[PDB]
């Protein structure tokens, strides 16, 4: 078998372990749909405000 | 670094703000590119930029930038975001590596856990490019896959599944905490249609794309077969997963289970009086009795069993087919019991036989004004509800 199905196949793991352990999934969770961070935040508005019109 | 195609412009109409949020986008992603995609590849959580999908790119817009304004800016800005990720796509792979070999692509219904299982895959050192998007209209797939082969790299598509129901829990909650949820036309297309885009897939390229399944249903049970993952994503038509889905998130609003800004966000440009005018209730009756109603469903053993029990007073014995029901006439005043009502219908039994309604009529709420056993009239005057009660004592 492939690298790739490896890792999905160890994905499918960790999404198991997201139903038992709620510490797990919380830490998954957190970043995923947030948005930018500061940081990267601070960056955007410096491209977006340099290019109005 | 030009954009890879161009910006497909949507017709948004009246809505002026959605039409000029459009075009700030789109001049946006064509003149920005290069910081664009630099933002992106060295400062996101999206692995140096191997990680490519539209959604994530999405964040990069100012318009995007408030939850607040996130699902209303969605459609106005997605193809440029698209557009932006396949650019990105083709400069990971314009990227001389010959150790790695390996690209990726997840696919699934919006609240499968696509980007939670891609967070949860470690990288390693073959593992060149990994690509979250749809595939079940795979016209775009196939550029993409087409040039994966002539570098001689190994295509994986990942096809992530889950009953529409649960992925659309899962949206409501990401919506609430982020503002990004997705709509029900979107989730019943993509669900519908993945099964066709994924044989297209394999009819045109064969053993060259390796194609395998997560069921998330059964504890994101992998499925290694191809003939095993069109088994799994075959979970009903475009109509049946939509009609579901409209019906769900109007149970879920009505209930209060939800908000309205979640309801209209989940509807999207959705008429769901369109939809539920489609919904058949051939093989169904209603019996009802003093005690109150019972909804049955015949079977191809001519078998009625019995599928909801609602407890009603003051209701006398009948049997009533839903099957047989004549839609409302718009313009004119249908006056009787109301014998049965859902999230799509309600039945009421007048002097010229069972007659059906739309639950919803021109965006207001039909069955939340009548009760099963009332006695009412219900009339459109101008495309504006008239609903009297007839309920007298004498
Ligand atoms: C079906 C659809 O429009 N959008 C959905 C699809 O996005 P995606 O697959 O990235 O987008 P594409 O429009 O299907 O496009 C896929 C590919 O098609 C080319 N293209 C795209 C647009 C265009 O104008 N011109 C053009 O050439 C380009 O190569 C791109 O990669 O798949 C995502 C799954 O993660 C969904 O979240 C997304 O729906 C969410 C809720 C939403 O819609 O907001």
């Amino acid at each position: 078998e492939s690298n790739a199905i490896r890792m999905i196949k160890e994905a499918c793991e960790k999404n198991r372990r997201m139903m038992t352990d709620e510490a797990f999934r919380k830490e998954v969770e957190k970043r995923l749909y947030a948005g930018p961070s500061p940081e990267l935040l601070a960056k955007l508005r410096v491209l977006w405000a340099a290019n109005k019109e | 670094v030009k954009l890879s195609s161009d910006i497909n412009l949507r017709d948004f109409g009246n809505n002026e703000y959605l039409s000029s949020v459009q075009d700030e986008a789109i001049r946006f992603a064509t003149e920005q590119t290069d910081e664009i995609l630099s933002l992106y590849s060295q400062h996101a959580d999206t692995e140096g930029g191997r990680y490519v999908c539209a959604d994530t790119f999405k964040e990069l817009f100012p318009a995007f930038e408030n939850k607040e304004d996130r699902a209303t800016v969605n459609n106005a800005i997605h193809n440029s975001a698209a557009v932006l990720s396949s650019t990105q796509f083709d400069e990971v792979l314009k990227r001389d590596e010959p150790q790695k070999k390996e690209v990726i692509f997840v696919t699934g219904i919006p609240g499968s856990g696509k980007t939670s299982t891609v967070k949860n895959m470690m990288m390693q050192d073959t593992t060149k490019l990994l690509f979250e998007g749809q595939l079940a209209r795979p016209q775009s797939a196939f550029r993409k896959i087409e040039q994966c082969l002539e570098r001689n790299l190994e295509v994986t598509i990942v096809a992530v599944s889950m009953r529409a129901e649960r992925a659309s829990d899962n949206t409501y909650k990401r919506f609430n905490e982020y503002g990004r949820g997705a709509s029900i036309g979107i989730m019943a297309d993509i669900q519908a249609n993945l099964p066709d885009g994924l044989k297209q897939i394999r009819d045109k390229f064969g053993d060259a794309v390796k194609i395998v399944g997560i069921n998330q249903d059964r504890n994101s049970e992998f499925i290694d077969k191809f003939d095993d993952v069109i088994k799994m994503l075959s979970l009903g038509s475009q109509e049946q997963i939509l009609g579901r889905l409209a019906e769900k998130i109007q149970s879920d609003f009505d209930s209060g289970k939800i908000s309205r800004e979640c309801f209209n966000q989940a509807k999207g440009s959705m008429d769901l009086e369109s939809v539920f005018a489609k919904k058949e209730y051939s093989q169904q009756r209603v019996v009802t009795n003093s005690k109150g109603v019972t909804l049955e469903t015949k079977s191809a053993n001519e078998l009625w069993s019995k599928v909801e029990q609602i407890p009603v007073t003051g209701m006398k014995a009948g049997i009533y087919l839903l099957g047989q029901a004549k839609k409302a006439e718009t313009g004119q005043t249908y006056s009787g019991e109301i014998i049965y009502k859902d999230a799509a219908a309600v039945f009421q039994k007048t002097k010229n036989g069972l007659v059906r309604h739309n639950a919803t009529h021109n965006e207001e709420r039909l069955a939340k004004l009548v009760e099963i056993g009332q006695n009412v009239s219900i009339g459109s005057n101008k495309g504006k509800l008239i609903v009297k009660s007839l309920e007298y004592s004498a």
